[PDB]
């Protein structure tokens, strides 16, 4: 740690006037660690596992010095980019902590750092089980392979499973098959703060919460890193809902281009409106209204509400064809 | 099920102090007393090695000998030392002096009806009493004398319990001490007699230990008694803790002794690696068992490679799959079949333990009954010869009352069974 | 109608958990012991009589003891999950192990713990009415189940007389090995077992791993998996008793048509719908193919290859959705092969039996649901295999008296240890004259 | 599926520094040795397994060993930035060094490294399920790098047997020179490597300073510089084991395909769009201007004039955006043209390899960002040329005995030189008489 502080003299010591062999702490004047007749600052003997302890402390000042930077080999010079980067992170103790690594207390060998093993919280929630206790439980409590390390990979894993998870969940299901992945574009639409279209890792991670799907920080870092074509880390609310409907099927493309077509010709100038679509729509005659489930004029404001826009607006065969990938993800 | 531990000698009481601070770590007992642990799992057995005192405390079945308070003074102030009972001390007033013949007639017989009252009052506190276990030097003087005097009074005692010793033998490269021929033919005498089940430790093999495999810079008698508290506290752990495979010292000795006077072991414990490698290498059963086999990580300086394994028993830690540690230890023993005596169709016993230690993941301890175990013996023979033939340093035994011919029968009996080893090691089917 | 099953030492208790957890789910006890009540029931029902009996309260609790000398396996029992099921009488331990010594639990500590149990037994068999037979679970390597089990077995036999055994014992496996002295117990345990025992169901290790690695794709398998395939077993031996079916089997049709001659009741197993889940849905699973499937040794859940022998018996048990052309047809096509031979004393190879309850999933279970299975227990000479080979391995280590002081100490004359090894080969001389063909006859 | 590395001496180690940058940055490994947290999340891959392996715990570290006779260039990595990254095991280092003399390093003192060396490759071959090769870094002028290599060379070559070893070489540049004794350093080594290696790769720092005056404008390059564009050019070939294509291959096919008579294993290597950022954005690189620059002799890495010997084989591996029908376009067209010269032999002279990765940009780096790159290895009668410059100046320093008492004290017999020479000899003429234009029908 930062100026030793643990390797010096300890009140305790100072009062019953400790020696220094029987427990072989090098503080006291005249005894140093001598590793081949030399500190451990000189290549000689077993440097390198005496510089691998947990209490090893380095003398070297924060604040630099010139010659430091006028001496520098060429192996620095060609590794110096990753050091800057590697020199970010490091693991701290308290001083507590530090007493009980230098007085070496709870250890199977003599050699054992079990504060260095980044594993020791799994493994003491971990001890103290029984192969029983965890067999034999009560019995009432108890994927297409994707190749590569490309994002592209991760970014389609991650959209299969949102998918699944949509449809596993199914919320906000209306009168008319359409509303599941209307809810989660809305969802992602109101959380943009620009007005542009596009979202970051953050405000994708919100969206996403609040579309009802769980996810983490990294799922939404490496979405973002898959899907971005431009290099600013934006994330553009067209191609993920896009990627989202999925692959369309070949019947489903010929029926919804046969009914296109035909209501082309029904109109003046081959110009097809909204308003068109509402009047001759025939809504009582799905399987869902003969049966006796759902009432006709619910099913006809459903439908006439999800298209989110006015009853004068012209619809194109791209708002046609959106739409109605939109109704076929629940069929 | 509970056992009673005596700490005889400087070297017992050190090793014993590592060996309470162990224990009282796994039961999460604290340095006074108290239990503070974090699961019901460590509650449930914990009569085995301790005693319940009134409010919190636990005390523990411990009897603590010898004939200088020097130790007890240095166990009383260490670390854990408040946990012993007071009333288990017991002690003399003048020292052993490195001399088997006083440490076994003169002191011992005046001290030693003190400790029997000692070991009975504990004996017969317990619902249902396993067997003994017992640390101390050969080397020594009160170690070797007063101790195998009490093994031999708790053998007639006691005959049915069983019998296990943990014992330090001398080095063959640096002596401590002049005499030390001369005590350690006494005591394996005495031992080879009256112990069930013993286990030898040399402490040039744990400086070894320590240089090659932990590559310690300035090891230290803590790190020693480090390793040999692990195998000790190991050995012990199916008793107290569940399992898929039960085991028992009773149930060791039945797979290991094939028959009554080879029972003499050697010991190994199986993680160890230095502080800089352990991040880059996960433990796993087959690097378990490839080092487990490895004599670098034996406590003895006799190799196996000399010899052939009569019987070899391990004890698995952990949670893990049972067909694994079968063929390993099947692979094992095909691969290497000249190692092996042929007329026995199976060496090997496992068992496996739900609960590893502390801070690993998985640990085993290896007992192995061995016919390398000879050599050592001979070497003490021979220091033992050229100094007899002498008269080097016997008056100071005569003249503490001892006849010349206890040193021949001694001499005589460790030579049958070197000569007893040596022709199980030679023997063939015919 | 009813049945008491009987646990002893470390695999019998172990595989007894994996038992119980299967019925209380097929019948749909909770491990509480309490029925849901749901709304209500159209018709009154009792098939759980044979496994469960019923307190005024609704209560229900198994007909089963747990018997060892070590406490800890109980004691884990005991602190489990399915502590209020079992009646706290029924779970008997004792202080100490028999530390792998047949001669430490028949002698010495056995006598001891003996008559508690005996008492139990007695406790149970009063609280029936049809009582039709004991099943055991016992391993023969180590001390306690060997001895305890013979002793117990010996003592049953002397008191209730003609109410039949039934034994599902774990013999050891031919190469994997687990602890030195497994020989000696395995022998003298046979001794015992030879003359008090119907039928005994005989099972290993390696071939249940064997099992789980090729057709699961398991790598590494622990003992909670092959307890369940046991648990498996047993219930599908058990479901003629409990449900209904067009071809029932009482458990005296077992012995009636399994077994030729009073010595000649060791058999072997084999289960065949065992698949994982990702499997199941590319394959179909008719009769003919499972009938198939039952007769490859790559199925045995015992380490033996009948190919090398005759077989003198068969018992199918089918449950689930099979008509009974389709089991003809599977048996008439197996009977057509040229690898599977009988002895020629033995024209009608077969019995059949036809329940319509599908097997059950387990919560945390490998196995697949499906809606059909087929069970087989057969009688072959191919099983002297499996006696030979411990029987060499007890004479490697006797020629050298190998460990025998701790036999002798304990309180065993040495003269016990040849009896046994004559039996055991007068054992392999039945093997011998029942799978000779004919003599010189006119 | 997986490649094992051993770097020798300084040329191969300070290589091997540039090596491992790369394919952490290309793999995205953190010098630390862990992954990011979004790398290793909604997929799960083993494109690392190649060069690196995991520990349960999830770090990574590298398939690789440095074998150096003095301290300082290893002791420079054990205190770098990259510390945490390699096993420290891994890192061997020994007390001082061969001095530029082959028999210091063959007799003396590497007889006393090779056994911990081999222990190591050993405990990590032992911990592999698909070893593909190794691949081994080295330069002949020195005297480490030919005593050392050339010795565990033939040891791995015993031990590990019919698998390949595949050598990249530095050899001693035409006219820059750096020491005195490189002639006899080169033959010796060649020597040993002619019966011990599968291919190798021939390297000359005069043709890579050459490129990077000429195609990018670097006027003062240093060994960083190098060392980056040799890490490009084995990132090249290795990416087919690593990537998705539509054409892979497997390092077993190179040596089937390049290599037409047992010693004739000697290649010659190139690379495509070595371009800064200022050209970059004023050309459009389309597949068929980098074919067409490839056989261009200003884009060789080896100073060797093609135009004076005949082509056997040309293996080229296309990376990045490239379809098919364009390579097979563009090498007709190479085909068409009257300056490139194949033997009559070898009517299909073409081996061609797609893959989808391109190539990474290192942050400090001076190659601009490219869509495509292609990177040829190539066997031809011209490297000829290269060893009868290497007899002429061993022949000038011979005739008088120049240095030899060194070797001569060191352990060497005098009569290795004309051994070795003689050998080297027959690989000339082996070179004239594989090459013949034609053979008489009489
Ligand atoms: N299939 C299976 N085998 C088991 C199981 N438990 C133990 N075994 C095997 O049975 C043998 C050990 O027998 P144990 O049941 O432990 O012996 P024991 O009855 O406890 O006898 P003692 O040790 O004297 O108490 C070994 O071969 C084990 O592999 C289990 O749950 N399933
Ligand atoms: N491309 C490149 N060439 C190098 C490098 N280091 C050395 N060389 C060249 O390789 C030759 C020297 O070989 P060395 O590697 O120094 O020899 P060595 O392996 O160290 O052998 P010893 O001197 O005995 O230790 C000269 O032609 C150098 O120009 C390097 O890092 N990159
Ligand atoms: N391993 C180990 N050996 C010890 C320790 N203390 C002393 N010894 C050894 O034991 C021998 C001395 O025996 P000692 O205990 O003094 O005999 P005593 O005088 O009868 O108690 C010498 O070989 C010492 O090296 C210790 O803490 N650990
Ligand atoms: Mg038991
Ligand atoms: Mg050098």
């Amino acid at each position: 740690m930062i100026g030793g502080q643990h390797k010096k003299e300890r009140i305790s010591e100072r009062l019953q006037n400790c020696q220094n062999q029987p427990k072989n702490r090098c503080y006291l004047p005249g005894t140093q660690l001598l590793t081949g007749g030399y500190s451990t600052k000189t290549l000689q003997g077993n440097w390198s596992e005496e510089r691998a302890d947990a209490g090893y402390y380095d003398g070297k000042a924060i604040v630099p010095t010139h010659l430091s930077k006028i001496w520098t080999t060429e192996y620095t010079v060609m590794t110096n980019h990753a050091m800057k980067r590697a020199q970010e992170q490091a693991p701290v103790f308290d001083q507590a902590t530090l007493v009980d690594i230098v007085d070496r207390n709870h250890r199977a060998y003599p050699t054992h750092q079990p504060h260095l093993d980044p594993q020791l919280p799994k493994l003491k929630e971990e001890a103290f089980k029984t192969t029983m206790r965890t067999s034999f439980n009560h019995p009432q409590e108890v994927v297409r392979p994707v190749i590569g390390n490309t994002p592209a990979a991760q970014a389609r894993a991650i959209i299969m499973r949102f998918r699944r998870q949509l449809l596993i969940s199914m919320e906000g299901q209306s009168a008319f098959p359409g509303n599941v992945l209307r809810q989660v574009r809305l969802a992602l639409e109101r959380n943009d703060v620009v007005g542009n279209g596009v979202l970051n890792v953050e405000e994708t991670f919100r969206g996403f919460t609040e579309a009802g799907v769980e996810t983490s920080i990294p799922e939404c870092v490496a979405l973002v890193r898959g899907l971005d074509m431009k290099g600013d880390n934006m994330l553009s609310i067209r191609k993920v809902m896009d990627e989202m409907r999925g692959e369309e099927r070949d019947r489903r493309y010929s029926i919804i281009e046969g009914v296109y077509e035909l209501l082309k010709k029904l109109c003046s100038n081959g110009v097809v409106r909204l308003h068109h679509l509402v009047d001759l729509i025939d809504v009582d005659s799905m399987e869902s209204v003969l049966n006796g489930t759902v009432s006709s004029a619910d099913a006809l404001r459903a439908f006439t509400t999800q298209w989110d826009l006015p009853l004068e607006a012209h619809i194109s065969f791209e708002t046609f064809h959106t739409f109605f990938r939109d109704s076929s993800f629940e069929l | 099920r509970e056992i009673v531990c005596v700490q005889a000698g400087q070297c017992g009481n050190q090793i014993g102090s590592k060996f309470w601070e162990v224990i009282s770590d796994e039961h999460g007992v604290d340095p006074t007393g108290t239990y503070q642990g974090d699961s019901d799992l460590q509650l449930e057995r914990i009569n085995v090695y301790f005693d319940e005192a009134t409010g919190g405390r636990y005390v523990p079945r411990s009897v603590l000998i010898d004939l200088e308070p020097g130790t007890m003074d240095s166990v009383r102030a260490g670390p854990y030392g408040q946990i012993f009972r007071p009333d288990n001390f017991i002690f003399g007033q003048s020292g052993a002096g490195n001399n088997w013949a006083k440490g076994h007639y003169t002191e011992g017989a005046e001290l030693i009806d003190s400790v029997l009252d000692v070991c009975c009052k504990e004996a017969e506190s317990c619902d249902c009493l396993q067997g003994f276990q017992i640390c101390h030097s050969l080397g020594g003087g009160t170690g070797s004398g007063m101790g195998t005097l009490l093994i031999s009074k708790l053998r007639e005692q006691y005959p049915d319990r069983i019998m296990m010793t943990f014992s330090i033998i001398p080095s063959p490269k640096v002596s401590d001490t002049v005499v030390e021929p001369y005590n350690t033919t006494l005591s394996v005498h005495q031992l080879v007699e009256n112990s069930d089940e013993s286990m030898c430790i040399d402490n040039e093999a744990l400086y070894d230990i320590c240089f090659r495999t932990l590559k310690l810079t300035t090891p230290t008698f803590g790190d020693l008694n480090h390793l040999v508290s692990a195998v000790v506290s190991g050995v012990t752990c199916c008793l107290r803790f569940p399992g898929q495979l039960n085991s028992d010292l009773r149930k060791l000795a039945v797979n290991l002794v094939p028959f009554p006077r080879l029972h003499f072991f050697m010991m190994g414990f199986a993680p160890l690696t230095s502080r800089g490698s352990q991040q880059y290498r996960g433990l796993s059963v087959p690097e378990l068992t490839q080092q487990m086999f490895d004599a670098k990580n034996m406590m003895q300086a006799a190799d196996p490679r000399h010899g052939r394994y009569l019987t070899a028993s391990a004890l698995f830690r952990g949670r893990m799959s049972t067909k694994e540690v079968d063929e390993q230890m099947l692979n094992v023993q095909n691969k290497n079949s000249s190692y092996f005596i042929e007329w026995i169709p199976n060496n090997i016993k496992s068992s496996v333990c739900d609960i590893p230690p502390k801070g690993l993941k998985m640990a085993v301890t290896f007992i192995g009954n061995n016919t390398c175990i000879q050599e050592m013996f001979r070497r003490v023979g021979e220091q033992f010869t050229l100094m007899f033939r002498r008269k080097a340093f016997l008056h100071w035994y005569t003249g503490e009352g001892m006849d010349e011919m206890e040193f021949t029968e001694a001499e005589s009996n460790m030579n049958d069974l070197v000569s007893e080893y040596q022709q199980y090691q030679d023997a063939t089917i015919e | 109608r009813e049945a008491i099953c009987i646990h002893i030492g470390q695999a019998g208790c172990q595989v007894g958990n994996a038992c119980w957890e299967l019925f209380c789910l097929e019948h749909g006890i909770q491990p509480d012991g309490a029925m849901p009540s749901d709304k209500t029931i159209g018709v009154e029902d009792d098939a759980f009589n044979t496994f469960f009996s019923e307190t005024g309260a609704g209560k229900h609790v198994p007909r089963a003891v747990f018997l060892d000398l070590e406490p800890t396996v109980v004691d884990e029992v005991r602190t489990g999950t399915y502590r209020q099921l079992f009646h706290p009488e029924q779970l008997i331990s004792g202080k100490e192990d028999a530390a792998n010594n047949y001669a430490r639990g028949h002698y010495t500590i056995g006598k001891e713990i003996v008559d508690l149990c005996l008492d139990r037994i007695r406790k149970l068999a009063d609280n029936c009415t049809g009582l039709q037979g004991f099943l055991v679970y016992h391993a023969v390597g180590g001390g306690t189940g060997s001895g305890l089990g013979a002793l117990l077995l010996e003592r049953l036999s002397v008191d209730y007389g003609k109410k039949s055994k039934l034994g599902y014992t774990v013999y050891p496996s031919p190469q994997v090995s687990t602890a030195v002295v497994e020989p000696y117990n395995s022998v003298l345990s046979t001794h015992s077992l030879l003359e008090h025992t119907d039928v005994a169901a005989m099972l290993d290790n390696e071939a249940i791993y064997d099992l789980t690695r090729r057709n699961l794709d398991i790598e590494r398998p622990t003992y909670t998996n092959l307890n369940r395939l046991i648990g498996q077993v047993v219930s599908s031996l058990t479901a003629s008793l409990r449900f209904d079916g067009a071809l029932n089997v009482d458990l005296t049709e077992f012995q009636t048509n399994l077994v030729p001659y009073p010595r000649i009741h060791f058999v072997l197993t084999s289960y065949a719908p065992v698949i994982s889940a990702e499997k199941a849905y590319h394959e179909q699973l008719s009769v003919s193919e499972i009938s198939n499937a039952v007769f490859e040794p790559a199925s045995m859940m015992t380490k033996c290859d009948p190919r090398h022998g005759k077989y003198m018996a068969c018992c199918l048990m089918y449950r689930g959705d099979v008509v009974p052309k389709d089991v003809n047809a599977a048996v008439a096509t197996i009977k057509t092969k040229r690898t599977i031979q009988f002895v020629d004393w033995s024209p009608t190879g077969f019995k059949c039996g036809i329940n319509y309850q599908p097997p059950t999933v387990v919560p945390g279970g490998d196995l697949a649901k499906v809606q059909r299975a087929v069970c087989m227990i057969a009688n072959s000479t191919a099983i002297a295999e499996v006696f030979a080979r411990i029987d060499h391995k007890f004479d490697l280590m006797y020629s050298k008296r190998a460990f025998v002081h701790w036999y002798v100490g304990e309180g065993m004359e040495e003269g016990e240890f040849s009896e046994a090894r004559e039996d055991l080969a007068a054992l392999e001389k039945d093997y011998e004259e029942v799978g000779a063909e004919s003599a010189d006859m006119d």
